[PDB]
């Protein structure tokens, strides 16, 4: 996504999103401040651009 | 006068019991032990039961030489009272009467906005984890204590 | 001493400050008039566990144990 | 050449003193105990009124019948050094940056709605009070204690 606030590309979700939607996101959160290219490998599809 | 085996010491000298006491020849018995009465009561914890003698069923006689305690204890989160905090700070909850809100009406771009980070166990001394030991004893009476043989 | 501690984390969840944190504060509250309910959780800091320690009591060592007096023979 | 009260014991013999010293009679003592000093050290700290010694006003000699401590032992919240959790959170004041808002646009009921619980005390370890208790047994040889009745 392009943003005013940042070009970043964001969550991207996938699958059926639920309640625990949101806490599937925030390992992501921490994954884009990760740059160790490992973290959670996540199948839930994001990007990090 | 000192019976087989002897409970028996000296303050001063360099050498056994042959050469000071002068009957009989010597070595130290609990050598960095802290000697204590073992009671024909077998329970109270390093008063009690041996940590050399025991049974093949693990029952030590009410019997000496039996082994207890050691030089430093660490602080582990196993041990630790319960405690508060020292103030009114928010805790992370679903009956919360203040609501962080879902998204920012927020027609502007520069003014301060924060990120509170991901609401999480809250952490304490993780700089220091393990960190310090106290020492569990008590002033040193100690001098080098040669029990004769017999 | 502040030192010796095991690491802790508090038993339930509550917000960190970091800067790619999900919450938000918003760029500011929409506050139209005062009746709209101010407040600040307060900025973030230290946290704050027994400042009624000072340094604490200490739980004692030594174990019942007969205190007599040693007789050493002075020579 | 030894009087009741000086360091009586034996080392090793589960049976009582006489069958060796061969002076008299030996009675056993140190059940769950230790030889702590007592010194001539009146305001010392073990040294003054040993527990079943006292004056009805308090006072024994500077002198025997010892007692104190025990091995485990654990906290009370005074108990505690000065704790203070690292990655800085956010508390109640009426002083702070931090907006809260107590009223909005929650207009869509649709957008996550997370409300973080009231500002409060976060309980550290709350299961337990009762801490592990830290052995303050230090190394310690159980050894025979038998003291000669004279």
């Amino acid at each position: 996504v392009l943003g005013y606030d940042k070009i970043f590309y964001g969550r991207k979700s996938t699958d059926v999103r639920w309640s625990a939607d949101d806490v599937r996101f925030s390992s992501q959160d921490i994954t884009f401040a990760k740059l160790g290219d490992q973290l959670h490998l996540g199948f839930d599809v994001e990007i990090f651009a | 006068i000192y019976p087989i085996g002897t409970i028996y010491e000296n303050a001063v000298n360099p050498n056994n019991p042959v050469t000071y006491m002068g009957f009989g020849s010597w070595k130290l018995f609990g050598q960095g032990k802290v000697l204590v009465g073992w009671n024909e009561d077998i329970s109270d914890p390093n008063f009690a039961l041996n940590n050399n003698d025991l049974d093949s069923g693990g029952n030590p006689s009410h019997t000496a030489g039996g082994t207890g305690g050691s030089t430093s204890v660490t602080l582990e989160n196993a041990n630790l009272p319960a405690t508060e905090t020292d103030e009114e700070v928010l805790i992370v909850d679903e009956n919360g009467s203040v609501i962080v809100g879902g998204c920012q009406y927020d027609p502007d771009e520069s003014g301060p906005i924060y990120t509170k980070y991901r609401e999480a166990k809250a952490s304490t001394n993780s700089t220091h984890t393990p960190p310090t030991s106290i020492t569990n004893i008590q002033p040193y009476i100690t001098v080098y204590r040669w029990i004769r043989i017999a």
